[PDB]
């Protein structure tokens, strides 16, 4: 807190910057717990106040029910709230939220198979499609394609995509059959 | 030999990639032609034979020619998609995997959530030697190595990313290698990276647009066994025309609210069915002949189906269909029942649907 | 009307600070200035946390600023809230 | 030309009543409420025609027995024994009907296809009578706004 | 349109002074400045 106050009130001090680079780690550790607000002080000047935020308070604030309460409060203030009553309504909301989070802290005491089946179906069907290409015995077709034939090569080019489409159909059928097995 | 065959293959791939969209629209035009021909299709009488009647006598061959052309164009559209759009999908997937590896440590610090299909499938591509095949950052493995090697074990990271260190060290040192010509079929089959192609095909199979085009092709194939399956291709106008997408977005924008409104309508109609089944059973006779009554609310399921099917579609509600309540001890109760049904179901909820559509427009 | 009210809430929150009410245009002279101001300098969550801390803290252990804010809160005078002013605006010449 | 033809047939003078659109400026606002989204309005009708054609295909393939429109048993008047006749029947009668095609086709009770036909009628009523007409309404109101 | 007209009336009244027409941004350099100006300095009720 001392270092943060000094750095913020002396924003262009290289000597203090050196201390900041000496003390990233402590500042990084204490970053979530360092509260920072600005107030109009007794000297008719805007002053910045540093305080401690507790981990339990932060978790209670971050719980979704409090977030929904905050959203409702903000909606109400923006739509049907004035400027004179704004900071009184905000303080009332803060008090209610603080009491609720304290009560929550007090009361607190100190698909997967369907995805696996889809992955298995993908692996199995794609491996079946890989076996035909990796057979290594394609010498029987280099037999017929020893001489360049536009028609033959176009036919093989289409046949590869037809095989891919058939493999996709098999994968889809397997995914269904697995889903029926899982649900029943 | 292999050079010229690869050149012709590249020419074919480029042709299909260039003409992907033109064949995409030609398929829709052929589908409209086929369905316009089908508008002249008649039943003839014992199994019925669906028959085509025409004065010119020419459209029957036209139907088979158009069906064959549509099937060929669908296959060509699949080829054009695989030539043109698949590289972009693979590039984006490789970019996402690389950035999650580098800046998030998705497979070093944390692990996939065990229910993320693509997150679990992406473990395959990490070990491959053909990683950033499409993505430009070929140094992603070196970057991940520099970031996470010392803390998590450099050998461990090397095994995770598939990089070999002994071969690198020996190639940096005195290394003797003998070139092998690409012309060898065994050489090309050893050079191809099976694991990377496996992962690529997994990504393509999981792609949504490729699945839609495969469904299109399957429907085109089924159209030969039954010509009326070609009507399913008319659902492609949504993707064919951009102006129709605005009209459709006027509905899909609030689709969740639209479904929830139907669920609420079903619940309200079920409550009305409960009330009618408990108090107003006598009024649900739908038989004009007195000998055989046709009571529609003597069973919970039958009464609910009667309500949901007839009263909702009726202009004035369930009272248009159920009998008259005059001269009965429950007359006022049933009048309230009918009026409230008309007001809440026919007027308000349908107005909710209307307002949802108009609000989506606005 | 419900849609318009939601849009108005979003616009107000994205255009002006909740506490001081200064628009984002002034803070955006520094990159990410409005976000930095609304997340670090004038965070309503931080004000709520400060109220919690001041309530829970012993009254004898209060500092001068904490005692000032405590007295103001006990008399329900909200002048300590910055309204139309901020640290960056008060020290605009020195900070910039 | 219409004024000239009015002498040969006096009822051709009714075509000159279409001139109020250009005669009155206030009517131009009401007409612009429609012409502003005219392309979308025509496309909505095209989409309605396509959807009704799909429903006609389904009915012609599975629900032909229910399209008899003759009260006399001697002479059936099947409206869906032909693709064109079934499509015309749908587009002409079911769209104009308040509850859809089920208001006009017979009752499905006591049939093996009862649930399928109930789904058919309910989906027709929801998509055609309710949603698409709502699309037209919303287009007009959005043009106003 | 009626709802939009009401919203416009509210926005104009809350953003600019009725008499001089100066926006609330200028007066808000002092806390509660716009409210003080519109209730004490340029009150239409006071003009009446
Ligand atoms: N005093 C303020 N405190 C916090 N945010 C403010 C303040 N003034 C304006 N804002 C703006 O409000 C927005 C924060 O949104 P909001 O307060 O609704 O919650 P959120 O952080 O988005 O919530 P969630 O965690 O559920 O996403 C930011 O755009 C921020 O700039
Ligand atoms: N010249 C002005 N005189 C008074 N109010 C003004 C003037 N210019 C702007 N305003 C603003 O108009 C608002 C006052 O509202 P309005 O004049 O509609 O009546 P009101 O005081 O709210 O009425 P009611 O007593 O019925 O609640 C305030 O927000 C005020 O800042
Ligand atoms: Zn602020
Ligand atoms: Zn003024």
């Amino acid at each position: 807190v001392l270092l943060t106050n000094l750095s913020e009130h002396m924003p262009n001090d290289t000597r203090l910057q050196t201390f900041l680079e000496l003390a990233e780690s402590v500042l990084n550790y204490f970053q979530p717990f360092l509260g920072r607000i600005e107030i109009m002080g007794s000297a008719k000047r805007i002053e910045r106040v540093y305080f401690e935020i507790s981990e339990s308070s932060r978790t209670q604030w971050e719980k979704p029910q409090v977030k929904e309460s905050k959203r409702q409060f903000i909606f109400d203030v923006v739509n049907e709230g004035g400027e004179k009553e704004k900071m009184e309504l905000f303080v009332n909301f803060c008090e209610d939220t603080i009491f609720e989070m304290q009560l929550a802290a007090q009361i607190s005491e100190s698909s997967i198979l369907t995805v696996r089946s889809a992955l298995f179906a993908l692996r199995y069907n794609i491996l079946t499609l890989m076996r035909m290409l990796s057979l290594k015995s394609l010498k029987k077709q280099m037999k017929k394609v020893k001489k360049m034939t536009v028609k033959d090569m176009v036919t093989a080019f289409f046949s590869s995509y037809w095989s891919i489409f058939m493999t996709l159909l098999h994968f889809v059928a397997s995914v269904f059959r697995g889903f029926f097995r899982i649900i029943c | 030999f292999w050079k010229k065959i690869i050149a012709y293959q590249q020419k074919l791939l480029n042709y299909f990639a260039r003409n992907f969209y033109n064949m995409r629209m030609l398929a829709l035009f052929v589908a409209f032609a086929i369905n316009f021909i089908l508008l002249f299709y008649k039943v003839s009488t014992i199994a019925v034979h669906y028959v085509l009647e025409e004065s010119s006598g020419y459209m029957e061959p036209t139907l088979r020619i158009l069906a064959i052309l549509h099937t060929v164009i669908s296959f060509f559209c699949i080829i054009g998609y695989y030539c043109l759009k698949v590289p972009l999908v693979i590039f984006k997937r490789e970019k996402e995997v690389a950035r999650k590896l580098e800046f998030d440590g998705l497979y070093i610090t944390e692990q996939p959530s065990e229910d993320d299909i693509k997150g679990q499938w992406d473990r395959l591509v990490i070990n491959t030697q053909s990683f950033p095949n499409n993505y430009w950052d070929k140094f992603v493995k070196r970057k991940v190595m520099d970031k996470y090697g010392e803390f998590y074990g450099r050998d461990r990271i090397s095994e995770l990313l598939g990089m070999d260190k002994a071969a690198l060290d020996f190639s940096d040192a005195r290394e003797k290698k003998k070139p092998k010509k690409d012309s060898s079929l065994s050489a090309v089959l050893n050079s191809i990276d099976v694991k990377y192609q496996m992962w690529k095909l997994g990504v393509v199979f999981t792609d949504n647009s490729f699945l839609y085009l495969a469904w299109y092709m399957t429907m085109s194939v089924l159209g030969h066994y039954n010509n009326f399956f070609f009507a399913a291709h008319l659902l492609d106008i949504a993707m064919g025309f951009k102006t129709l997408r605005t009209i459709l977005s006027s509905v899909t924008h609030n689709g969740k609210q639209l479904v929830l409104t139907v669920g609420l309508l079903a619940v309200v109609v079920y409550l009305y069915t409960v009330v009618a089944f408990n108090f107003f059973r006598k009024f649900y006779n739908k038989s004009e002949d007195g000998d055989t009554p046709d009571m529609k609310c003597d069973d919970m399921l039958t009464c609910y189906m009667f309500h949901m099917y007839v009263g909702v579609r009726a202009g004035g509600g369930i009272g248009d269909e159920i009998e008259d309540p005059a001269g009965d001890e429950y007359e006022i109760y049933r009048i309230i029942f009918d009026i409230t049904f008309f007001f809440f179901v026919i007027v308000i909820l349908l107005a909710i649907i209307q307002g949802l559509i108009i609000d989506a427009f606005g | 009307e419900l849609r318009d009210q939601q849009e108005q809430v979003k616009e107000d929150m994205e255009t002006k600070c909740f506490i001081c009410g200064i628009g984002n245009d002034y803070f955006d002279t520094v990159p990410h200035g409005f976000e930095t101001h609304t997340l670090q300098e004038h965070n309503l969550a931080n004000y709520l946390f400060f109220l919690m801390y001041l309530i829970n803290k012993d009254e004898t252990e209060h500092t001068g600023q904490e005692s000032y804010v405590w007295k103001m809160y006990q008399e329900r005078c909200w002048e300590f809230f910055p309204a139309g002013d901020c640290f960056r605006k008060q020290y605009e010449d020195q900070l910039n």
